[PDB]
RNA sequence: UAAGUGAUCUAGAAAG
RNA sequence: GUAUGUCUAAAUGCUCUUAUUUACUAACAAAAU
């Protein structure tokens, strides 16, 4: 609740790191995780015919 | 690249054998504490 | 495969054997002396 | 002819098992295979100087060592190996172990660590 | 994903075969030989076939009044027949006593046999590996192929022109053999497939080297020993033993003898004592291996034999290494642990019993 | 795009990733790539979809 | 009263 | 990418151990949520 100007820091976070963050837009404490894809893992297995198949 | 001895067995700051050398600690510790336990039990015995 | 003693007989038998196992200890890996009873359990059962 | 070679040629006659034997039989005649000291490229980790002629030899410079085992293991399970190197000016044999407790190393009448 | 990555189905992969072993590479394909070496190091496939030689031979050798065979020979093929996947021989001749009415060319596993076709006094047993792979994975069809193109063409080394065609992919650990069979043979020679399968020490030492290649895995407790609960204590130590002596001429004779498998029940005393003959130990090689192997079999028939209700729960073992064996053959009884032990325990000293010995001794047979 | 008052779906509005967000995207592709030549198949694709994700 | 036809890149070897 | 250079006169069979490697090479490449 303290971390105010956040967003804007982790923005010009580009211009102090070497390699930055790909998530620069979201932040995971202040937003929580703005995706979730362990339905899409479960799916592909399946779409590749099943563990038997594979 | 760099630090050489990094991509050789014998060396001991080598991950694996560092890995290695504490599992034979924790087994060799384990069945020291084993007989340590014994041997205290049988020093009150006595 | 074994005599059938008696009970007393079948106890006697078996603290000789335990001598025997002590003593023939002693003979090869030149011990002092047995602590106690509980110490030569170890000896007895496991080797 | 490809340092990625599939496949050795064999002769006609090659009874894989007998000519391993053959082998073993001329494996203690053999002059190399039956020796210590087996070569080896090695940097050195400690950063020594040379006892004799106190040549500093740096951190991670590039020797061409001798491994031998050391028959006293550590512990029971872990072998610990003398690693020879010689010193660039003069040829004094300096050499370390590798005892495993401390993650590290330890100097063999060879020269010191600083 | 070898088995996808090196397989049959390729563009323009120049197939050379790999080296000392029947694993071809369609292609250089880079980490995968290595992996395929490491696998198959110290001429590994060799010993896999001529292990399956050896066991079929044995099998032959007990079943050999049951099925009318006069001989069981293994033929002194050339080292590389084992990999060598374009010519083939027959390993085990097999002679008759009477004249065999055999089947025509067969599948292994097929109910319906008519054995009025062929008929022949003597057969051949050819065992084929294989490495599998994604397109050619099907063992059965493979072998079926081989038998139409070896029997027929000119002369394909068989002194019959009547055989069967055993055949084990190694990579998929399917087997299915097919030819030429008389009656009773084929259940009986199935039953010794799956056996086989289950544990012939080669196999087994090939799966761990493969497991070990993927990095796939799956004193104060005496008085635990005798509980309510049924066990086994098990020893191997007395299984292969011999005795030494110098003749007058000088040659020092190391005559095996007749040993025991003690197997030790602590609750009701009884001592399941198979005694093993010295017949077993007829022309082998890797005595110790072998040995162990045996028991391990011994103490999963002994298991089968058991009922439910007289099943033990915790098969106790003596020695360090007698555990692997028997969890092998102990698949078939999962419920069933294999439990190992610090205490060098006294069961060695069976033989050291005056009755036991005199028993062992007094042995002409598997008992 | 809804209209606050009437609650109305009163306009639309279509998107496209802008060209720059598409040429960055490639650029971290071909960054993933170059640089590669060891790497562990498995860190690569990781890295795939890191960027995939983002 | 009338849907549902077809377009199918590739493709490995050496040395570094 | 498994470096390199100098240096050169013209006991026999036997078996048994393994679910490993005193293994060696680094020229090749190097990042996170
Ligand atoms: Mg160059």
């Amino acid at each position: 609740a303290y971390d105010r100007g956040h967003r804007i820091r982790r923005e010009f976070k580009q211009y102090s790191l070497e390699r930055n963050s790909p998530f620069w837009w979201t932040n995971s404490h202040h937003d929580g995780k703005l995706w979730n894809l362990n339905a899409y893992r479960t799916d592909v297995i399946q779409a590749l015919g099943g563990i038997e198949t594979i | 690249s760099g630090d050489l001895n990094l991509l050789k067995s014998w060396n001991p700051k080598l991950m694996k054998n560092r890995k290695k050398v504490w599992e034979t600690e924790q087994d060799l510790i384990t069945e020291q504490q084993k007989l340590n336990t014994r041997l205290k039990e049988i020093e009150k015995e006595r | 495969l074994w005599p059938s003693f008696t009970d007393e007989q079948w106890i006697t038998i078996e603290s000789q054997m335990r001598d025997l196992i002590l003593t023939e200890y002693g003979r090869k890996y030149n011990v002092n002396i047995s602590a106690l009873t509980q110490t030569e359990i170890k000896d007895i059962i496991l080797g | 002819s490809e340092r990625k070679a599939i496949n050795k040629y064999y002769p006609p006659d090659y009874n894989p098992l007998e000519a391993e034997k053959l082998s073993r039989k001329m494996a203690k005649k053999l002059k190399t295979m039956n020796k210590s000291h087996a070569s080896i490229r090695l940097m050195t980790p400690f950063s020594m100087r040379c006892l004799e002629c106190n040549e500093y030899i740096p951190k991670s410079r590039k020797f061409n060592g001798k491994k031998e085992l050391l028959k006293e293991k550590y512990l029971d399970s872990i072998k610990i190996y003398r690693l020879t190197i010689s010193c660039p000016r003069c040829a004094n044999s300096i050499a370390f172990r590798t005892d495993p407790g401390n993650s590290d190393y330890v100097m063999e009448v060879g020269g010191v660590r600083n | 994903w070898s088995p996808t990555i090196n397989r049959a189905n390729v563009y323009v992969g120049f197939l050379v075969q790999l080296d000392l072993t029947g694993i071809f590479l369609h292609g250089k394909i880079p980490t995968l030989k290595i992996s395929l070496i490491q696998i198959f190091r110290a001429h590994l496939w060799q010993k896999i076939h001529e292990s399956i030689v050896f066991d079929i031979c044995q099998i032959l050798d007990g079943e050999l009044d049951v099925l009318q065979i006069e001989s069981v020979t293994k033929e002194t093929v050339h080292p590389r027949k084992s990999y060598k996947m374009n010519s083939s021989a027959a390993d085990i001749t097999m002679e008759s006593v009477h004249e065999w009415e055999v089947s025509k060319p067969s599948l292994l596993h097929e109910t319906n046999d008519s054995f009025k076709g062929l008929i022949t006094n003597k057969m051949w047993f050819d065992v084929q590996l294989r490495y599998g792979d994604y397109d050619s994975h099907d063992i059965s069809r493979y072998v079926r192929a081989k038998f139409l193109d070896y029997t027929t063409d000119n002369v394909s080394m068989y002194p019959s022109p009547t055989g069967v065609m055993i055949g084990i992919d190694l990579a998929y650990n399917m087997y299915d053999a097919y030819g030429n069979w008389f009656n009773g043979l084929k259940p009986l020679i199935q039953n010794s497939m799956r056996t086989i399968m289950k544990a012939n020490p080669a196999l087994y030492v090939l799966r761990e080297r493969i497991r070990k290649g993927l990095q796939i895995y799956q004193s104060s407790n005496y008085a635990e020993l005798f509980n309510n609960d049924i066990k086994l204590f098990v020893d191997d130590t007395n299984v292969y033993r011999v005795t030494v002596h110098k003749t007058f001429e000088g040659n020092v004779a190391t005559k095996a003898i007749n040993g025991c498998i003690f197997t030790l029940n602590p609750k009701t005393g009884h001592l399941f004592l198979k005694i093993i003959h010295t017949s077993v130990w007829a022309g082998q090689k890797r005595l110790s291996q072998l040995a162990k192997w045996k028991t391990a079999e011994e103490v999963s028939a002994l298991v089968r034999s058991l009922p439910k209700e007289e099943q033990p729960k915790q098969i106790i073992v003596t020695r360090k290494a007698m555990l692997d064996p028997l969890e092998v053959h102990m698949l078939d009884f999962p419920n069933i642990a294999i439990r190992p032990t610090e205490l060098r325990l006294p069961f060695s000293a069976a033989m050291s019993i005056d009755k036991l010995s005199d028993v062992v001794m007094k042995a002409t047979e598997p008992q | 795009l809804v209209d606050e008052r009437t609650k109305q779906r009163t306009a639309k509005a279509y998107l496209k990733v802008s060209e720059e967000e598409i040429k960055k995207f490639d650029s971290r592709i071909r960054g993933i790539l170059m640089a590669s030549g060891s790497t562990t198949f498995t860190k690569v694709a990781a890295k795939w979809n890191t960027s995939l994700i983002s």
